[PDB]
């Protein structure tokens, strides 16, 4: 399934406006309608957007999609503290079967502090890890703000299918956030390719790490 | 006035099969392609599958080898069974009925949600590996990597309670297998790499396991 990408995070001070992006391919956003949904904790998502902009009853009018050739963007205008939460693209996919792809997801923070750029520290596999048949790499994110990052793997710049397990960003001491993702390989995998690379997306701001075998 | 209504046990035990079923009340069991969704405490939204009540199914590929949906067309409900469930199944799971064909007015209907956890009576010791430091001469930073334990509490010191100034212990994950894995890194100054000696305390009780590891260059 073609998943949809999502930007991590959109911020802005209360009253301004905020835009969404969703990027898909020919399969979903090129052939079928996209939906968009609040996501609050603990409870369903609400459906906010149905058939390119059109909103049912009970959705306020800041709310606005629109659909374009394969992306599709979401606006909130005159942000509001009710409206932190996670919002979802969802759409329609003419693959094998028919598959409904959700995006990635994107964490609307309402500015309490200035944003913070993450810091990043990549972590190889131990050789004792490798002589257990096993390897992992460790990608250490810290200090960022709002809490939302897009973590990325890549193996010779391209890339990676499976693997990685990532965290939700967690608020440390500092009223910052940090969290971690791991890329689980075995030893030929490692040894095999030229590099392994992780790269972190946060506000328009890219840190990307790389380690190699030799 | 369309509602929808999930219904089932929040708690459940591991290698059972998680049951929900869904009632549809003031719709017809025909108007809809009947869907199941998750979202894991912390990741994102899941699609599980979509019914239809003359028994078109459509599952999600990561989750095909073990999911069976049904659809009682007399109770006008529809049900999901998820075999051999572990921890990183424990999700908020909920019923919809997704539109296909953009064909209804007022798009997609959705149910209200219900978070099911997995208890597990089950441990599983971890397996501790040393982050090494790999020498940057200006501040460097060491840890320790502990992987795939089940029960959660597991508690990292270094040098038994001595060394606490620049501790972080990042937060366990959860990974699609049911176990937790987190690091522990600590930043010491370049100039202490080789002369002062640096050893991890990982406690993991649920399983009665305590490991040592000395983390040098």
């Amino acid at each position: 399934q073609p998943v949809l990408t999502q930007p991590p995070s959109a911020s802005g001070t209360p009253g301004q406006r905020v835009s969404i992006s969703c990027s898909g391919s020919r399969s979903n956003l090129g052939k079928n309608t996209v939906n968009w949904y609040q996501q609050l904790p603990g409870t369903a998502p609400k459906l906010l957007i149905y058939n390119h902009s059109r909103r049912p009853s009970g959705v306020p009018e800041r709310f606005s999609g629109s659909k374009s050739g394969t992306s599709a963007s979401l606006a909130i205008s005159g942000l509001q503290s009710e409206d932190e939460a996670d919002y979802f693209c969802a759409a329609w996919d003419d693959s094998l079967n028919g598959l409904y792809v959700f995006g990635t997801g994107t964490k609307v923070t309402v500015l309490r502090q200035p944003k913070a750029a993450p810091s990043v520290t990549l972590f190889p596999p131990s050789s004792e890890e490798l002589q257990a048949n096993k390897a992992t790499l460790v990608c250490l994110i810290s200090d960022f703000y709002p809490g939302a990052v897009t973590v990325a793997w890549k193996a010779d710049s391209s890339p990676v299918k499976a693997g990685v397990e990532t965290t939700t960003p967690s608020k440390q001491s500092n009223n910052k956030y940090a969290a971690s993702s791991y890329l689980s390989l075995t030893p030929e995998q490692w040894k095999s390719h030229r590099s392994y690379s992780c790269q972190v997306t946060h506000e328009g701001s890219t840190v990307e790490k790389t380690v190699a075998p030799t | 006035q369309v509602h929808l209504q999930e219904s089932g046990p929040g708690l459940v035990r591991p290698s059972e099969t998680l049951s929900l079923t869904c009632t549809v009340s003031d719709g017809s069991i025909s108007s809809y392609y009947w869907s199941w969704i998750r979202q894991p405490p912390g990741k994102g939204l899941e699609w599980i599958g979509s019914i239809y009540y003359t028994g078109s199914t459509n599952y999600n590929p990561s989750l095909k080898s073990r999911v069976t949906m049904s659809v009682d067309t007399s109770k006008n409900q529809f049900s999901l069974r998820l075999n051999s469930v572990t921890a990183a199944d424990t999700a908020m799971y909920y019923c919809a009925g997704l539109d296909r064909y953009s064909w209804n007015e007022g798009g997609d209907h959705w149910g209200q949600g219900i978070l099911v956890s997995v208890s597990s009576a089950s441990t599983k010791g971890p397996s501790v590996f040393p982050l090494a430091p790999s020498s940057k001469s200006t501040t460097a930073a060491l840890g320790c990597l502990v992987k795939d334990y089940f029960p959660e509490p597991v508690t990292v010191s270094w040098n038994s309670g001595a060394l606490t100034s620049g501790v972080h212990t990042f937060p366990a994950v959860l990974q699609s297998s049911g176990l937790y894995s987190l690091s522990s890194v600590v930043t010491v100054p370049s100039s202490s790499l080789g002369t002062q000696t640096y050893i991890c305390n990982v406690n993991h009780k649920p399983s009665n396991t305590k490991v040592d590891k000395k983390v040098e260059p």
